[PDB]
């Protein structure tokens, strides 16, 4: 009953000479629903893990090895900007218009995409920050020193501050490099938790602003990439030994809620969800859709594969694209409404400005008035044409 | 065999007088908006010869000249054109010529209003199919403009307006549409508009005339909605100079207005107040294109800052065609200067500073004037935060502060306090959940004033009241989205209480799913018994049965 | 000290000229609302000599021979009482006759408006005083009663109306407050109060007049709230003879509408269908005080019948100053007569029984006059459900089986599909749990043609329209209130992709608590995913995430 | 915050002489909170249990060996009427405006009070209905021949229907005679419950919409009365034992809910919540306050007992009414808003006449105008005021 569309995004050399495959694309756009096709492609780039992030305008992408955010525009199909960041980026994502980068050095930033403010943080992180997630409240950036720091957005963002910032929390069961981060769609101090996952073979399930860890699970491999189904009912995760593994935190024994065990009991999953043939690789991203019934993955050596999670069936493999598949980032089919569009990105400037906002404000009817309602109705409304006709005579 | 509701129509239009007609207009629409389907058709069966002659009598009762009958034929059009889609678009144009000379002949106001609106769902409808704007809308539309501008043109110098202030209104709001629909056709008569809506943009006591407030929003909305006809792409420009030039205004009768206090503000952009003199009552304004027109007297000052800042507020409200830059930093800075200068509390006169070269009259005029500025800058800030959501979280502790600061020294007017109840949800719903404890401590106060008030509605501690039913839509936004942590135990009491007392079912549930845990670290009791027993079968209680 | 309010408000009383007063009235307003304090105070100190003056200016404004003068003090009295209390309430008297003259007098029609609010007003506030009931309200209330009589009494014979019919509303609307509070001083004006209110209990076409919808609902408000003044404790006897006397009037009326169609209805209750002559067009009605002003033409008699129907309306909106009998059967007999005649679908025409001496005129009118009557009788059954709540249970086959019928003969008109909606969803919320499976087959339809109107609407099968709002707000009730069991799987699926291509998360909400069981005994999946896709913050989310 | 009544209806002759206590009254009214008082007392009654029912305006009290009904008014403070009705009544109860009465012949009838219809639905049972519970949608019927009858009120109410009434559905997993029954206020076809208690020790919650039994629960005598807390999350449960049990329906083990057994497991429920010195007796009337943090009990000796459910401490004494309490039925302290009110009741009668209903109508603002809106408002609304001076000018 819908069309369903995902970018895919590559990295490295060609792996096969031959292929008649493009070797100057970099980003394509896919129709996954209902049949297979490819949309439109974007030249020049090559995106490590987690580098990523799509809006419905822009489409921002961490380069390899490299400063700089190469952002397209999906309006005008082209590339429109080379930004420069001050340090080499290992991972950036994108929450409301705001893009937050970590990096090598350990520190943190955040670039407001309308304003070109950079609020740089002092390197809390001993090394790199490899995962980075964010909530409308909190922004959680998990290192390679196995801490992971609970941030908080309103007092990086607000204006007037000089002093420097500091994180609200820090999780530091981890021992290991924190490679994969996500949240809970709760922003409530109860009711929201965040999964991590580390090289330590380890994923935790915390409830950040408390502080404390829910639940603590145990993989045979340590997990490269995680996602969590829409429902927030269960966790996809894949591993090293090329195998993709679930977890339902409500069904039989649940590992959140009334009916859990004691949260300083390790619960260990062991049953495969799925398998990949080594000569496709183990998957390194992991993708869940819209509905949920159905998952997508991208491997190293091209393909990108797509997994009945309702049917349970083998993977089916879509296209192979002859470079190492890095990122998979659905786009809902149904569009949002926002009351401000960002056609064009502003570069981050550190020179000494008024705080200035730049978008295009969109129609959002909140003006009202009665002839609107004039307007806008079948014919006229009956209280409004009879007083016409008593103004009339 | 034709259907029954077009042979209705037939048989009564030919059998009514034509003066009677508005009299059966209801009917009639009723019956023509029944038959849809036959004007659908595109153009010998009955149905066809039927609608022929119901479309022949239209033309005729709009050209023939009878106002009735021309009023009669305005709705009939309105209701063929809704109803019957291409068909009736690729006929419309003797129709717009038609309703275009009913707007220039000497007719009732009513069946010109009609005939604007009319003609404005014709425009919106037209833009659909090009061929139809290159036959239809391009040629006729300067006429209409004309015909617009025309009516609400003032002849100050000569008479006073003939028009009346709300077909001002209609013609302003009509113009706000074809604006944005047809930039370049409307764009030669952009410095028309701009004279004519000068005087509402706002109106003080001084100017004599009483100004609808529908007025002023639809002159406002139109003279923003006017850079969509800056040629060369000149959109963008155009906005910000206009806003920057209302901050400016706003800055410059802020100086006339707080002569009489000593201001410890200083700028972070580099505006500095110049200095006033003390001689006689304030003043400012000019007869100048760029300038608002005169004021004078202490409240004209009042209500010429009022109308600036809801100036400002329209520019949120309104689309812009271009990305714009928005100076939230000037508009921060001179919210910040209108709301540090507060009138004293009873007994505290002294206390602030003031020129000594002041009368005591025009001190307490100032003192009666503040809290109206300071509602409009609290209702600025909430269209600030509509328009931007996310983006406005930088802004939130200043914005925490101001309202914190208004709402202390105006805790009496219930104005005042609606509007910041509405104020502090969004800004609860925005940065509330990660509040330091200093400024959980500094709204205290709004959270006794607004349980005070819903308590008092209740009659617990009465008819609803505007004041009431914003404290009671503030309610649940004090469990969910405020730190319960930095809550005192008699505040989150006093919350569950005003939850209970005033049978609000979601703040009973937003208290049921943030539990309060004090210092001794053991829950306090929830307050599920009271929302069971008092909503047992409504929907979120079933989703708590799940 | 003063505060500063009241010597502001006594300074621009002082040098205003009185002329303009009304354009200064919003600020005065606003600053005697300010100083409630100081008239709350019972009546030297400052303050207190300022609120004298006050007063002293007041009443010279109001007793001063100046329409703005007394606009001006119409608008200060009004906000006076506001705020003041039983202090200003003591002294309220002279202001009362002040008031009342401003009525007698010649003046603008919105200051006689005013007054009659702030008269309004002052009797409702006087009512907590017993002694000021005995001094104030007894001896000026049958001179208040005889100016506003005087103004809305019609001299029909000689000259129209002079008074304009929203003054006549206003006139009403207060005279409906009156004859509640004060039963036995307003006893000798119900004679003249029903003749002046005759005219717009239901009017017709051949009355020649347009009438205002509020004029006709605060008409009929004022007439059954009439029985309140009926002596030695007669309203429940007036009450229910003047209902069962509208209940004949609109069968009466039905005859002569059905005329035309041979009728297979039989009383329960005992009515029996008279002759009616088939020579000549429908009429009715006359000049006597029981009967209704008279009509002629089918379309008049479909106007009066629904006229008719609006007043059942408005008997049950209006509150009884004592029990009452209802007649329920009565009603459901005369609605059940109504919706049995229903117009045939296009290409049956033939199939309908019809008198053969009516010409075929007559029969499209009464077909395209039959869906305004159902819209009538269906809300009519609206206003029933929500006086009664669950006393009307035993009635909800039969509306089932009326909106049903109304529904499949109607089902091309937007408005009788929306006022069908509204009425299936009390209807499901009263009685649909329970129901057998022949009612949901047929109910079937009706869920069919609202999952169509939402999908139109959002566009996936567009603008927001009053059908379909009314569909989406039924939307939640076909899951929780529908046996789930009775529905077939395609109209659970419909219901399902309506409710997540409508973003509605009420109806989600509702189908993932409610889910649908097919005949192989395993459960479809659940919506969920959709909704906390589309709504992850909300509240509802919330609770399923306890 | 707020103040808590109850009313009380005692049966038999007094107990014990010189007591001071008035002979002639049946029916006392109390204040619970602040403090125990007694606002006004009923005369000539005598009450069995499960015969009492407490509205807003009237007290419905069924007769001992007598089927006739007791009509007080609660406003006026007498008593109104003494409705005759065919068969001796087991039980009644009172759901909107309608009463619910079985009887030893085992029928059921529904008494409208507006409308003066009786309902009679031919003999189901075999025996005596003794308990009989309601919802809004349905109506559950318990008797000695331990069946219980669940009845749709649509199809019992209608008019036109002249054939006789059947239930739509049979609970007859119990042995013995029904002596409670309790219904949870869902009104959903999934998430309904209902409660009974029978005299083979045995406390079954169902599921009566689809028939099916959720839980069996096992008391070591059996269950005389029953109540509910307010949050639907225990069970009250007194017994021949004179003790009170309390049974968590959500605690560690929850009886329903995810963490839940099978339905065919058994539950016992051994450890009494409170226990009572057989010179008060063990309890024949239990109720619940509106908070749920208080209970009262009333005794055969006369003895009305206050119990402390949060504090668990020892129960006080109330005051002794030298008679045989019946009765305990707790008073909402918050008032609800109901479009009519039943001033007087009318009595049925088998008479042919057409359908009235007698209510006094009460002001509902069901009729809006703007004129409201300018009479309500402090002052006038700024629109209409500036709409006042156009068209005074």
């Amino acid at each position: 009953m819908l069309t369903e569309e995902f970018v895919s995004a590559i990295c490295g050399p060609p792996l096969s000479s031959n292929t008649a495959i493009a070797k100057d694309v970099g980003i394509y756009c896919h129709t996954l629903s209902p049949s297979y096709s490819v949309k439109s492609t974007f030249k020049k780039s090559s995106v490590p893990v987690n580098c990523l992030a799509v809006s419905d305008t822009h489409i921002f992408a961490g380069q390899h090895e490299k400063a700089y955010v190469h952002v397209y525009s999906r309006l005008r199909g082209n590339q429109e900007a080379f930004v420069a960041l001050p340090e080499r980026i290992r991972c950036l994502i994108l929450i409301g218009d705001i893009l937050v980068v970590g990096t090598t050095e350990g520190r943190l930033m955040l670039w407001e995409i309308c304003t070109g403010r950079l609020v740089s943080t002092p390197a809390r992180h001993v090394q790199a920050v490899s995962c980075v997630a964010a909530t409308p409240s909190h922004v959680l950036t998990g290192s390679d020193d196995s801490d992971i720091h609970v941030w908080s957005l309103s007092q990086l963002l607000e204006l007037d501050s000089a002093a420097e910032h500091e994180p609200l929390r820090t999780l530091a069961n981890h021992r290991a490099a924190i490679t994969a981060l996500a949240v809970s769609p709760s922003d409530s101090a109860d009711t929201n938790f965040c999964v991590s996952a580390s090289k330590d073979k380890s994923c935790i399930i915390w409830n950040y602003q408390t502080g404390d860890a829910l639940r603590t699970l145990i993989f045979p491999g340590y997990p490269l990439c995680m996602s969590l189904d829409p429902s927030s009912r269960a966790i996809f995760v894949s591993c090293e030994d090329s195998s993709l593994y679930v977890a339902e935190m409500f069904g039989e024994k649940p590992l959140l809620g009334p009916g859990s065990e004691d949260p300083s009991t390790v619960v260990q999953i062991s049953t495969p969800f799925g398998a990949t043939q080594p000569d496709v690789g183990p998957a390194s991203c992991l993708s869940v859709s819209y509905d949920g019934t159905m998952l997508l993955t991208g491997h190293p050596r091209g393909q990108i594969m797509r997994w009945d999670i309702s049917e349970n069936k083998s993977p089916v493999e879509l296209a192979n694209l002859n470079a190492a598949v890095t990122n998979l980032i659905f786009v809902s089919p149904f569009l949002t409404s926002k009351p401000t569009k960002t056609v064009n990105i502003i570069k981050p400037s550190q020179a000494e400005r008024a705080y200035t906002f730049t978008a295009q404000f969109e129609p959002m009817s909140f003006t009202k008035s009665r002839l609107d309602s004039l307007l806008n109705a079948t014919g006229f409304p009956a209280d409004a044409l009879e007083s016409a006709i008593v103004a009339f005579y | 065999t034709a259907p029954p509701d077009l042979r209705v129509v037939c048989h009564r239009l030919a059998s009514t007088p034509v003066d009677s007609l508005p009299r059966l207009c209801p009917l009639l629409i009723n019956h023509v908006l029944r038959c849809g389907g036959p004007l659908s058709e595109p153009q010998t069966s009955e149905t066809a010869m039927l609608v022929h002659k119901f479309r022949t009598h239209i033309t005729s009762l709009l050209t023939g000249k009878s106002p009735a009958g021309r009023f009669t034929a305005v709705c009939l059009i309105k209701a063929v054109i809704d109803v019957g889609g291409w068909e009736s678009l690729r006929s419309a144009e003797p129709w717009i010529r038609g309703l275009i000379g009913v707007l220039q002949k000497p007719d009732p106001l009513s069946s010109k209003e009609l005939s604007i609106v009319t003609l404005t769902k014709l425009y919106i409808l037209l833009q659909d199919y090009q061929t139809l704007i290159r036959e239809m809308a391009t040629p006729t539309l300067p006429g209409y403009a004309t015909a617009c501008l025309q009516l609400i043109k003032p002849p100050a110098s000569g008479r006073p307006l003939k028009v009346p202030l709300n077909f001002v209104d209609t013609v302003a709001w009509s113009l706000s549409k074809l604006v944005v629909l047809y930039s370049t056709t409307m764009r030669p008569f952009s410095g028309q508009i701009k004279s004519a809506l000068r005087p509402y943009i706002a109106p003080t006591s001084s100017d004599n005339v009483v100004v609808p407030q529908s007025l002023k929003e639809n002159s406002r909305n139109l003279l923003i909605l006017l850079t969509y006809t800056a040629p060369k792409n000149g959109s963008s420009d155009e906005w910000v100079k206009a806003i920057r030039a209302t901050i400016l205004d706003c800055h410059t009768t802020a100086d006339q207005v707080f002569r009489a206090v000593r201001e410890s503000w200083e700028s972070t952009t580099g505006y500095h107040i110049q200095p006033v003199n003390a001689t006689g009552e304030p003043s400012g304004g000019g007869d100048s294109v760029d300038e608002l027109p005169p004021w004078s007297g202490l409240q004209a000052g009042a209500e010429r800052l009022t109308g600036l800042l809801e100036y400002l507020t329209a520019y949120f409200n309104n689309p812009t065609r271009a990305p714009v830059n928005v100076p939230l930093g000037e508009l921060l800075d001179l919210t910040t200067r209108l709301t540090l200068v507060i009138p004293p509390s009873l007994g505290a006169e002294d206390s602030i500073e003031t020129n000594p070269a002041i009368g005591r009259d025009e001190k307490a005029e100032l003192w009666s004037a503040l809290p109206d500025i300071h509602h409009a800058v609290l209702r600025l800030h909430c269209a600030i935060i509509r328009r931007l959501e996310a983006n406005a979280i930088p802004l939130a502790t200043d914005i925490i502060d101001q309202m914190v600061r208004v709402s202390t020294a105006s805790k009496q007017l219930p104005s005042v306090r609606e509007t910041a109840y509405i104020l502090a949800k969004e800004i609860l719903l925005l940065a509330g959940s990660t509040l330091p404890k200093l400024t959980v401590d500094i709204l205290i106060p709004l959270i006794q004033s607004s349980c005070h008030d819903i308590l008092t509605a209740a009659g617990h501690a009465s008819t609803a009241s505007p004041v009431s039913q914003a404290a009671s839509a503030l309610l649940p936004t004090f469990f969910t989205h405020l730190p319960q942590k930095h809550l005192p135990p008699d505040i989150r009491g006093l919350l569950d209480r005003t939850a209970i007392l005033s049978h609000n079912q979601s703040a009973m549930l937003a208290s049921c799913l943030h539990p309060y845990r004090d210092s001794r670290g053991r829950y306090y009791p929830s307050i599920l018994p009271f929302l069971v027993r008092r909503f047992p079968r409504d929907e979120s209680v079933e989703v708590l049965r799940s």
